[PDB]
């Protein structure tokens, strides 16, 4: 039933803030906290991710946290900044300088017994809780440190909870960033034992997508988060709505993740404008349209997940999701029959008049964990940059289990990727 | 006497149940406020329909009936929907959180916290009744509740009610309308383990409900509100020997006597005729000799196998409506000309027929034209192994790497209790083999 | 034709009496090694997050030596 | 067969 939700650092209040700014409107909630929709298919499962205060208010039930302030007061002086409740806002001030040991074992640690208090607050509420999904940068130090402590804090309190990540992976193409290939993989380290399900969400194709598809002569923060809403939105309709397929965190991961540590999902969007069920359903298994910068033809579907939004024929949508099957037989695995699921929601998201939300478990993915490995290990060879961390108290054999725990789920996905059928 | 106590278990389940109840109700002339104008045995009565609905001295018919789900989201439905005031709300069973289409949720972890409560109210409806018949027990293979807690009920009922008849209707996996990868594995589990506690089980292919559904009715792409208003139907056609009663009429269980040779050997093939759109019947009068012809037609079978290509071990024909014994007596001497249809050599060759001259109703808004006599065939053949076979297929591909393995071993469940639940679908299967076989 | 009347009826008890016997037994052993089971696993969960609860202590106990020199 | 007094 509910969701606990949990934004944490500059780029996971960011998409956190701009996630609630959309689904609040497709459910007809005001920046006020008050309902002023039509369809009562609203309003049917708007329980999932609101309480209902007192005065019939809808209230996120989110937890805003950060080691400084700076992004945090800009979401509460933002277009929605009331609706949230204020005592779940939770920042420190000592901030981390993009050090992911500030943000787990230092600068984190002592702020993160005051966000967990916050969640038992609103876990205690919950009628039936699921579990909980986050929003959080992976190249940064607060929502990639903290948060992966953060997910660690509360799994030994929620143990049999769904922990699901919305995790986005840092490029050079969006931050100059130079240490961004050392947090990457030492929270990456954290997910792949700690987390359940974890979209992941990758700046070099977001960037790629607003400059190359979208035309963007010089794309802005903005710009790339108007895909993450509209991807996010896609790929919770199915928590969010009256549905049958995925209705809820743990029957997705159930479907989608057939390995407990192969759980890093490549989402899709169509369309990509920012228009024919046929169109749609092409575009959607199209490199191009993919929110991880990986062409899936260069790997094979363990499972996947599509959602059709809007009005439209469900035959077509049956008889076109089965042909991309078909003529793409190869790039599914044999080994797991009926891979692939289609939800449809009558409700559109806003502006659009029907969309198609991707969401596949690809071993194509291992293609972003070995751009951030070369990323990683180039400067790691050489031991550079390792005071900022070690400083911290961290140890320099923590990078090696963290780099050759990575080169595993690899040579995993690669594994099943060659597998075959007697 | 011979009460019939039917058990919901799960969404498909419930759903299923609530199509039939509906149904029942407009054959017997029952209102949705449970009142019946017929019936002037007010608060008892000894009726052939008694042995599915209890009255009450309002005059109120019940549902010998429980609905069972862990998740109210279904069931809430029906506790606001049109045939709200039939039931009693303790008849209306819910959880809080679903078996997340996991067959070990729905054994152990989610069920094990309502399996007592559910006794206690089937336990409950089984004090009511003057001498109980057996249970009916409306389940899918694919869901966590309808796979899972099904096993743990049956095992359960085994040991409170000892021998008394449970049989079943099963809903079989399709991919047109599948809502989990790892049908497959729960499909398995709970076969195994239910095969031993079940005295008769119906295999529903909702692969062959939907292709009937978009063949016969026109349907573009069929619902669940489809497939159950077609199921309901064949439900009804098998319970109608139970509800009803004339001179023509033959009991289930005497059909449940030529059906199962083996104990191991009970599941019958349903093959349901005439399916027919309002649009193609109007003008149209299909005759006991038409629809008879009809249940051979593998079109009109209810699990997708060839019986061609298998060997039949028995034939029943619960004819309904506007059947008279002349009609069908020649109908059959047509089809034992006009097919071959073979028999193994230790079964005898007769065909079992019951009528019930109360006519096919259909429900408001439905599909399925009102026909004045429509027929459902039992059969015993051993091409119902096919769909065993291509269950067995799709478990054997996934488990050979263990996917999705670990969702189950986290809530409790063994490698063993897998390998062990194939093995003995592998049995049964060569026992389907074997009873093929000529003798010597 | 007696004697053999009754061993008949008292077998058919002993048989359904036993098969409720069985029923009952092997359905209590496969409910408690479940119980079992899945405790197990929730315990080696909490146990590995409770080993990276001292890890980050003898972080925050290795920073503590450094900062002080 | 079908055969009622
Ligand atoms: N014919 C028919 N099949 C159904 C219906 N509802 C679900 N199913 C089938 O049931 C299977 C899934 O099992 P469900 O009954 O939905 O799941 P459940 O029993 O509620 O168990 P959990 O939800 O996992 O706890 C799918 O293969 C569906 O095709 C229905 O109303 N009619
Ligand atoms: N898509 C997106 N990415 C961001 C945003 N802000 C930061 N990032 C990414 O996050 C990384 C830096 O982490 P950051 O969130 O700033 O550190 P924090 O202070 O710990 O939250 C860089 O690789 C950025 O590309 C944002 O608003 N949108
Ligand atoms: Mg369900
Ligand atoms: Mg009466």
């Amino acid at each position: 039933r509910e969701i606990v939700h949990i934004q944490a650092g500059q780029c996971g209040n960011q998409i956190g803030a701009k996630f609630w700014e959309v689904i609040s409107d497709e459910h007809g909630i005001d920046p006020t906290g008050s309902y002023h929709g039509d369809s009562d298919l609203q309003l049917e499962r708007i329980n999932v991710y609101y309480n209902e205060a007192t005065g019939n208010k809808y209230v996120p039930r989110a937890i805003l946290v950060d080691l400084e302030p700076g992004t945090m007061d800009s979401v509460r002086s933002g277009p929605f900044g009331q609706i949230f409740r204020p005592d779940n806002f939770v920042f420190g001030q000592s901030g981390a300088g993009n050090n992911w040991a500030k943000g787990h074992y230092t600068e984190g640690a002592e702020l993160v017994d005051s966000v967990l208090d916050v969640v038992r607050k609103e876990s205690e509420s919950c009628d039936c809780l699921q579990g909980f999904q986050l929003t959080h940068s992976l190249g940064g130090g607060t929502g990639s440190g903290m948060g992966t402590l953060l997910i660690s804090k509360i799994r030994e309190e929620y143990p049999d909870r769904i922990m699901n990540t919305f995790s986005v992976m840092p490029s050079p193409k969006v931050s100059d960033t130079v240490v961004e290939p050392y947090n990457a993989t030492l929270s990456v380290h954290q997910l792949v034992e700690n987390t359940d399900e974890t979209y992941c969400i990758d700046n070099e194709a977001l960037y790629d997508i607003c400059f190359r598809t979208l035309k963007l002569t010089t794309p802005t923060y903005g710009d790339l988060n108007h895909l993450v809403s509209a991807t996010m939105s896609g790929v919770t309709t199915c928590l969010r709505f009256p549905g049958q397929l995925n209705a809820d965190l743990r029957k997705l991961a159930v479907n989608m993740v057939p390995f407990p540590r192969l759980h890093f999902f490549m989402p899709g969007f169509a369309p990509l404008t920012s228009l024919t069920v046929p169109e749609l359903t092409q575009q959607m298994f199209d490199s191009k349209n993919m929110m991880a910068a990986c062409d899936p033809r260069h790997g094979r579907y363990l499972t996947v997940a599509a959602i059709f939004r809007g009005r439209m024929s469900m035959k077509e949508v049956d008889e076109q999701m089965l042909n991309v099957q078909n003529k793409n037989s190869s790039y599914f695995v044999e080994w797991i029959p009926n891979n692939v699921k289609t939800a449809v929601c009558d409700i559109p998201p806003r502006g659009l008049k029907m969309s198609a939300t991707f969401i596949g478990n690809s071993t194509a993915i291992q293609e972003l964990f070995k751009r951030i490995s070369e990323q990683f290990t180039a400067m790691f060879r050489r031991k550079a940059f390792l005071h900022w961390y070690t400083g911290e108290g961290m140890d320099e054999m923590e990078f090696t289990e963290a780099e050759s725990n990575m080169n595993d789920l690899v040579s995993e996905y690669q594994q099943y990727q060659d597998a075959t059928a007697d | 006497m011979r009460e019939c106590i039917s058990i919901h278990v799960g969404q498909a389940g419930v759903q299923i149940g609530n199509a039939c109840w509906e149904l029942y109700c407009l054959e017997h002339g029952i209102q949705p406020d449970g009142q019946m104008p017929s019936d002037k045995t007010i608060g008892g009565g000894d009726d052939s329909f008694n042995t599915f609905f209890s009255e009450t001295g309002a005059g109120k018919h019940v549902p010998r009936a429980v609905f069972v789900d862990l998740e109210p989201t279904v069931i809430d439905e029906v506790r606001t929907g049109t045939y709200r005031q039939l039931f009693h709300p303790e008849q209306l069973i819910t959880g809080k959180e679903d078996a997340a289409n996991n067959y070990a949720r729905g054994h152990y972890t989610i069920g094990k916290e309502i399996i007592d409560l559910v006794l206690d109210r089937i336990r409950k409806l089984a004090d009511q009744c003057t001498g109980l018949q057996g249970f009916l027990v409306f389940h899918s293979f694919g869901g966590g509740t309808g796979s899972g807690f099904t096993s743990l009920l049956m095992e359960r009922l085994s040991v409170d009610y000892g021998k008394k008849s449970k049989l079943e209707f099963s809903i079989y996996p399709a991919p047109q309308v599948s809502t989990a990868v790892v049908e497959p594995y729960n499909s398995i589990l709970t076969t195994h383990t239910t095969l031993e506690h079940s005295d008769c089980a119906f295999m529903v292919d909702n692969e062959a409900i939907y292709d009937i559904c978009r063949r016969n009715l026109d349907i573009e792409r069929p619902t669940y509100t489809n497939l159950n208003r077609l199921i309901s139907q064949i439900v009804s056609s098998i319970t109608a020997s139970l509800r009803f009663d004339g001179a023509l009429n033959v009991d289930l269980t005497e059909f449940q006597t030529n059906l199962v040779p083996y104990p191991r050997i009970h599941f019958p093939l349903a093959t349901y005729a005439p399916v027919i759109s309002a649009e193609k019947a109007y003008h149209e009068q299909l005759s006991v000799a038409e629809i008879t012809n009809a249940c051979f037609e593998p079109a009109n079978q209810m699990v997708k196998c060839d019986p061609r290509h298998g060997k039949y071990m028995a034939c029943c024909l619960l004819y309904r409506g506007d059947v008279v014994p002349k009609d069908v007596n020649a109908a059959i001497a047509t089809i034992k000309t006009k097919r071959s249809i073979q028999f193994v050599d230790w079964c005898p060759t007769g065909f079992k027929v019951g009528i019930n001259y109360q006519p096919p109703t259909v429900v408001p808004g439905g599909d399925l034209a009102k026909v004045q006599r429509a027929v459902c065939m039992l059969s015993n053949t051993t091409a119902i192994a096919e769909a065993w076979a291509r269950l067995d297929h799709k478990f054997d591909l996934m488990y050979a790497k263990r996917a999705f393995v670990h969702w189950y071993v986290g809530e409790g469940m063994e490698e063993g209790e897998f390998s062990e639940a194939r093995e003995d679908m592998a049995a049964l299967e060569k026992d389907y083999e074997e009873v093929g076989v000529d003798s010597v | 034709k007696r004697e053999h009347e009754r061993e008949v009826i008292q077998k058919a008890i002993e048989e359904n009496n036993n098969f409720i016997k069985m029923a009952k037994e092997k359905l209590a052993q496969k409910m408690e090694s479940n119980k079992e089971n899945r405790e197990a696993h929730l315990a080696a969960m909490l146990e590995r997050l409770q080993e990276k609860d001292k890890h980050a202590e003898e972080v925050r106990k290795n920073k503590e030596l450094k900062e002080e020199a | 067969x079908v055969x009622x007094x």
